[PDB]
Parts: structure tokens; C-alpha cells; sequence
């Protein structure tokens, strides 16, 4: 179907003129801003506290004061850092919340783009194909309700695992050779880092849905009894949308403390293996080490941010 | 001109390569057009369009046929190197051109 | 061979603007199951103790 192409060029012009990430990429000074922000946010676990942001960004500016062709300041890198920080906040490129500034979705997309741009270690590893094969196996074996198919699949799986058990008991176990193991480690890190990818998309969806609700509430005559249910129906509608649905399903899955306990104990041993230092440098190694804590903390932050929308009902229904 | 001279050098290299096997026999010195494109691509770059570079190469070969060094392409996209090339690219001419080119590179530096 | 193709650069450019659309995120419970299975398998392959 290509009737939509007329509409698609309009969509792209709109994105070009509005979406902050693309506008940033188009700027003359784009590489400086992107490098500075990447350096700054490489070390964030929560939103970096504002004062730390100002200080470290002043240090980063100092790192590049040599580049006078970019009109870099030469009298107070602290004032320059503060000015640049507020400028970027105005660009909808970083947002203040609880005094701790975070990276909006736009910056995340721009950074992912530019990082993937250059020659480097690539996104996929040699283990990506095996990962996809295992996932396809599970997805197909679970999608069809034919009980004969499921029992046959489990029979062949159990026979294969019995073969493996006999082999291991007899002592022919096999392990990853070094350069296979490093690739698996890197693929694991790349998969894991994608979880953080959308904690910021969800919050923007909450914000826009709440804003739309309040704006439509301008016609106050609607029944507040409708909203006695709309309290839950906002989440329900966004659960028809991928944002609310998948984020809450992710919350439910993540709340299974047993599987998360297994995952953490296994992350610890995988990182304790010698080749971990080969696969990942210090920064990545620490990042993966307590990924679980990162997810828990940031999901808690997202929940406590949606708490404002939870209070939106008390700001609408009550007219004392 | 020196792009034509580069093409002449490649042609002479192929000519001597064939003459080694065939001796100084009649002019069966034939080379597929496709064999030239990889060679020229190194010096004249890669405009990323096989048709464009083919047009470039065929213009060069037309210019050289103007000087009689090669026949125009036949049906199978093949050409025959006229033995005259051996006398336009004999060692004394080559060593004069080599010195002149070294001088040119020195001026470029 | 007279057939145009999309270079790697254009592929990156197209993938970029495409990722501004509405879609499914990668922060899905299915992704969590994937990475969990992957940790399981990779650990089990790594530790050499029989």
C-alpha cells in the first residue's frame, strides 16, 4: 500500500521540524553537544543530581576549551556549564525532576544513532543467531494450541535433555571456548541494555494522556461517574496501546522476585568469569553488575511519576 | 594525457603477460573489458555505479583507438591490443615517463 | 549490474527516522524473558564444573 506516501512526507516534515532529536542532529554544533551529553550521562544511574551535573559538565567543557572554533568560553567553565544546561533544557533535550535531571527520549535516540553510526564493535554478535533461534523455538512451540504438537515438542525436548544428561554424567560436558564466550557476554550486555531503552517513552505517554484528559475536561458537564471508572480506564486505554500494556506486564513479570533472584546470582558469576573483562570494560561491567537494581529503582521512579496522574482525578472531580 | 597513459601502461602489462605464453606471434592479444574495470578502479576511484565506470573506460578506449593502440570493443565486449603499443611503451619511453612522473610528484610535495 | 541498491548509510538513516514512530518498545516482558533465558543458558555453558 502506497496511498499513505503522500501522508508520509508530511509526517517526516513534521518530525524534522518538531522532534528534538532530529533538530539536534541537524544543528551546526551537533557533535559537541552529543559528545558532551554522552560523556555526562554515561555515569547516570538515576537522573544525575543537578549540582553534580553542573560540576561534571563544567569539567567536560574544560576538556574541550581548546576548540575555540566552536566559540567555547574562556573565563568561567562553571557559568558556561550552567548556561548550556539551561539551554539544553529549553531545547526539550533534558528535563528537571525532583532536582535530578534526566535524559529525555529524544537524546536517547540521537545517542543510539550516532553511536551505531561509526565503525566499532557491531550491534549483533555471533550469538545473536542462536538467541533468535532459541526464541523462535519457544514462540512457535507456545503459539499453537494443538495439544499433540505440544506433547510431541516436549517429548523431543525431554529426549534431547536426557541425551545431554547422560553425556554430562559420563563426563563429556562442553563449555564455551574463549572467543565464543566473549561474544555471548557482549550479546547478553546488548540485550540487557535495551530494557532501559523505553523507561522514558512510557512516562511521556502518561504525560500526554493525562494532558489530553485534563484538556478534554474543559467540558466540565461530563459525568464524574464516568471518571469514577476513567480512573482505571486511562490505564486500560494505554493498555490497549503498547505503552501502558507492556509496561505493566513488564512490572508484573519483574515483580517475580524468584526469577530476578536467579538472574542476579547468574549475572554475578558470569561477570566473575575472566573473559568478562575482555567482553566489557569497567563501566559496562559495573552497569551490568547491578542492572537489576537499576531496573527496580527506575521503574519505581516511573510509578511515582505516574502518581501525579493518579492525583489528576482528585484535581478534576473535586470542585469545592 | 596521463589517464590515457595509465590505461596504456595496464594494456602493456597485459600485452607482455600474453606475449610470454604466445611468444611474438600474431596479434591474439585479447582482454575482456571486465578485466580492466578492477584495475582502473584502484586509481580512478569508485563512483559506485558499474555503468558509470564502464562509460568512463569505454571513453578512454575510444580515445586510445584514436591513437591506434586498441581495436574498438567487439560483440563479446573484448578488444585486441594492437602490437604498436610495444613501441609506444618500450623501455626507453617508459623510463623517460617514469622520470617525468617522479618530477611531477616531487612538485606535488 | 544496472540494479540500484540501498547502501549501508541509507539503511542507517532510514532506520533512524523510522524509530520515531509509534511501535512496540523493547522494554517488554517478553524481552525480560528473553534476557533471563539467555543469562540462564550462557551461565550454564560457561561454568565448567560438571
Amino acid at each position: 500500500m502506497e496511498e499513505n506516501t503522500r501522508q508520509r512526507t508530511e509526517n517526516y516534515i513534521s518530525a524534522k521540524n518538531q522532534h528534538p532529536a532530529w533538530i539536534l542532529l541537524a544543528t551546526r554544533r551537533a557533535p559537541l553537544v552529543l559528545s558532551a551529553l554522552k560523556t555526562l550521562f554515561e555515569k547516570s544511574h538515576d537522573g544525575i543530581p543537578l549540582e553534580e551535573a553542573i560540576q561534571s559538565l563544567s569539567s567536560i567543557l574544560i576538556e574541550h576549551v581548546s576548540q575555540e572554533q566552536y566559540d567555547i568560553n574562556q573565563d568561567n567553565p562553571f557559568l558556561q556549564a550552567s548556561r548550556e544546561l539551561r539551554e539544553w533544557i529549553k531545547r526539550r533535550l533534558i528535563v528537571e525532576r525532583d532536582g535530578r535531571i534526566f535524559a529525555t527520549d529524544a537524546l536517547e535516540v540521537a545517542i543510539t544513532f550516532v553511536e551505531s553510526l561509526d565503525n566499532r564493535f557491531m550491534t549483533s554478535t555471533a550469538s545473536r543467531l542462536s538467541t533468535v533461534q532459541r526464541e523462535i523455538e519457544n514462540l512457535e512451540t507456545r503459539l499453537n494450541p494443538n495439544p499433540a504438537n505440544r506433547v510431541a515438542t516436549l517429548r523431543r525436548r525431554i529426549s534431547e535433555l536426557e541425551r545431554e544428561l547422560q553425556e554430562a554424567e559420563a563426563g563429556h560436558i562442553e563449555v564455551l571456548e574463549t572467543h565464543q564466550a566473549v561474544e555471548h557476554i557482549r550479546d547478553v550486555y546488548n540485550l540487557a541494555s535495551s530494557l532501559r531503552a523505553d523507561f522514558r517513552r512510557v512516562e511521556d505517554s502518561w504525560r500526554e494522556a493525562d494532558r489530553a484528559l485534563r484538556q478534554s475536561i474543559i467540558g466540565e458537564q461530563y459525568h464524574r461517574g464516568d471518571i469514577v471508572e476513567r480512573l482505571l480506564n486511562d490505564q486500560d486505554a494505554l493498555l490497549n496501546t503498547p505503552e501502558g500494556r507492556v509496561f505493566d506486564s513488564f512490572q508484573q513479570q519483574l515483580r517475580q522476585s524468584s526469577e530476578l533472584k536467579a538472574m542476579s546470582e547468574r549475572l554475578r558469576v558470569i561477570l566473575s568469569h575472566p573473559s568478562a573483562s575482555d567482553a566489557l570494560n569497567r563501566l559496562q561491567r559495573h552497569d551490568l553488575r547491578w542492572l537489576v537494581k537499576r531496573l527496580v529503582d527506575e521503574s519505581q521512579t516511573v510509578l511515582q511519576a505516574r502518581a501525579r496522574s493518579e492525583r489528576d482525578v482528585r484535581g478534576f472531580m473535586k470542585t469545592g | 594525457n596521463l589517464e590515457q597513459s595509465l590505461l596504456v601502461a595496464i594494456l602493456r602489462q597485459h600485452f607482455v603477460a600474453w606475449e610470454q605464453e604466445s611468444g611474438t606471434g600474431a596479434s591474439q592479444a585479447q582482454i575482456a573489458i571486465d578485466d580492466l574495470l578492477p584495475q582502473l578502479q584502484i586509481y580512478l576511484g569508485d563512483p559506485g555505479s558499474e555503468s558509470k565506470e564502464r562509460t568512463r573506460l569505454l571513453t578512454l578506449l575510444d580515445q586510445l583507438k584514436g591513437h591506434g593502440l586498441v581495436t574498438s570493443p567487439d560483440a563479446h565486449e573484448r578488444i585486441v591490443i594492437r602490437p604498436i603499443i610495444a613501441h609506444l611503451a618500450d623501455p626507453i619511453n617508459l623510463q623517460a615517463l617514469l622520470a617525468w612522473l617522479r618530477e611531477q610528484i616531487a612538485q606535488q610535495t
